[PDB]
């Protein structure tokens, strides 16, 4: 996938 | 200012797109067709920076997707690089672990955001909370 | 687990509170302490170590550790920073050539990330002559308005008067409780 | 002021005031809102630079009353994070587009110099940036990184490799002229099919 992941991982 | 700033994903396909100059629908789709190529056949160890049509065209993308500026010859290049992160920190803070799935289905709040936060490609609101809170309030009128 | 007992204790009032006591030497710290804890203009030598006292008000026990301002106790504030919940800054608005020092001694202390939940508590000491600032050209002079994360406020107390002193109790109580 | 020089006389009465407004600022090192890598107001920050650097930039009196504010700037200012960084650049500018001291001249190029050094490809483009600005201005200065910018051509970096051709060709004068022809033809002969052309 790779979409769900956090922009940040914040 | 920032010419235009758009949110392209690593296939390609774009997630966001606010262009602050007047350009034709035609030049403006192959504008972006050509920053998407650049940013595609770019390596992880190219700075970040292209110097595409005189224009500093930063790329930097911490996700799948990657977000891209068109800023002119006349500031530094950290200044996009850090206007960029407190852009997407505070995307994260509206939305909460902001993901490639919630950014196509808050299109609108995403715009939404970009307006209230940069209008006309320059920098509208310094400070992280107060634009929070003032997409919060609008958000809340209905 | 039961909190029934920690109920009882706050009903009848269990909060304490804690204070600092910091600034320049001739600064009115010390007698600022002393009309906390006693309530009267003592005349005592400087403190050449540091001075420790409780005063209780609004069934809070706000314990002041006074610091001198001299130049071999002026690095030993990093001592009692050590559990230390507030910090308390002594202005002398009547001594504009110790107006740079103190400035400088209070950014140093608040430029330590230990002392962070600590609020600024600048009390406008030597409030009795005509040659003293008011209120706000001590903190425009003092950068307190350009101090973010940090609740402080410019209060100008009298030693010798005494009136200012309850103001800036209530408003260290405020900054350091937040309840009805 | 960009748009007409008309009211930079106007403009430039309010140079104290951007100064205090500034000392302020960089007074309190911490920002609640707005402060972000330990770097408060950043923006803010860039914009007074900004405006430092294009106020009084032929004038004596606006660079010497902005020349403290610099310096403390140049110096009380942390480069680890990328603001700090993108505002230590800022000043450098600044200071270079401006009528400043030799200090600050000689502050700004030493922090061009190491920022040169540094393994990050941003950092490595906006060094190569500022040297090519300030190539008219300390050109006896810029010489000193001659063997940096031989290096930046064969830089595995795009922009990068475009910058160091940059200074390489703005840093030609009538005596390393024949020295740097060799050079230059060296790039041309092994440079990209993009930097071919714009080499030859
Ligand atoms: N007489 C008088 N003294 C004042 C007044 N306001 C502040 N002061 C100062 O308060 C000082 C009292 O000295 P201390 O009790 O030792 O307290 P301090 O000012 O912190 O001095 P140190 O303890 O040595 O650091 C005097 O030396 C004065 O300089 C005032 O209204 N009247
Ligand atoms: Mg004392």
């Amino acid at each position: 996938k790779g979409e769900n992941t956090s922009l940040l991982h914040p | 200012m920032i010419h235009f700033i758009l949110l392209f994903s690593r296939q390609g396909k774009l997630r966001l797109q606010k262009w602050y100059i007047t350009l034709p629908d035609k030049e403006r789709k192959k504008i972006t067709r050509e920053i998407v190529q650049i940013i595609l056949s770019r390596g992880h160890r190219t700075s970040s920076f292209v110097d595409w049509k005189e224009l500093k065209l930063v790329y930097k993308r911490y996700a799948s997707l990657y977000f891209c500026c068109a800023i002119e010859n006349q500031d530094n290049e950290l200044l996009t690089l850090e206007i960029v992160h407190r852009y997407v920190e505070l995307l994260d803070k509206y939305f909460g672990n902001v993901c490639e799935l919630d950014i196509i289905f808050n299109f609108e709040k995403a715009y939404f955001i970009l307006d209230e936060f940069i209008i006309g490609g320059e920098i509208q609101e310094t400070s992280k909370k107060i634009a929070v809170k003032a997409i919060e309030d609008s958000d809340m009128l209905q | 687990g039961n909190i029934f007992a920690n109920l009882f204790k706050g009903l009848f009032g269990k909060k304490e509170m804690r204070i600092l006591m910091v600034g320049l030497d001739a600064a009115g710290k010390t007698t600022i302490l002393y009309k906390l804890k006693l309530g009267e203009i003592v005349t005592t030598i400087p403190t050449i170590g540091f001075n420790v006292e409780t005063v209780e008000y609004k069934n809070i026990s706000f314990t002041v550790w006074d610091v001198g301002g001299q130049d071999k106790i002026r690095p030993l504030w990093r001592h009692y920073f050590q559990n230390t919940q507030g910090l308390i800054f002594v202005v002398d608005s009547n001594d504009r050539e110790r107006v740079n020092e103190a400035r400088e001694e209070l950014m140093r202390m608040l430029a330590e990330d230990e002392l962070r939940d600590a609020v600024l508590l600048v009390f406008a000491n030597k409030q009795d002559l005509p040659n003293a600032m008011n209120a706000a050209e001590i903190t425009d002079k003092l950068g307190l308005h350009s101090l973010r994360h940090r609740n402080w406020y410019i209060q100008a107390t009298c030693a010798t008067s005494g009136d200012g002193l309850y103001e800036g109790l209530d408003w260290l109580s405020n900054q350091l409780r937040n309840q009805k | 002021c960009e748009r007409s020089p008309d009211m930079l006389a106007h403009f430039r009465k309010l140079v104290p005031q951007l100064v205090r407004i500034l000392k302020n600022l960089i007074m309190s090192g911490y920002s609640p809102e707005h402060d972000v890598s330990g770097i408060s107001d950043p923006f803010l920050q860039v914009r007074i630079l900004r405006l430092l650097r294009i106020l009084g930039r032929n004038d004596d009196d606006s660079s010497e009353a902005m020349n403290d504010i610099l310096a403390q700037v140049a110096t009380n200012t942390e480069t680890s994070k990328n603001v700090g960084n993108a505002i230590l650049y800022e000043t450098v500018l600044t200071i270079m587009d401006i009528k400043s001291e030799s200090g600050l001249r000689v502050l700004a190029i030493n922090i061009l110099g190491r920022f040169l050094l540094n393994n990050d490809k941003n950092i490595r483009y906006v060094a190569l940036t500022s040297l090519l600005k300030t190539v008219q201005t300390d050109h006896n200065a810029v010489q000193r990184h001659r063997s940096t910018i031989v290096d930046c051509l064969k830089d595995l970096d795009v922009s990068i490799k475009r910058r160091a051709m940059e200074l390489s060709f703005a840093l030609v004068n009538g005596n390393n002229i024949r020295g740097m022809m060799k050079e230059l033809l060296y790039f041309l002969d092994s440079c990209e099919p993009e930097f071919k052309a714009d080499c030859a």
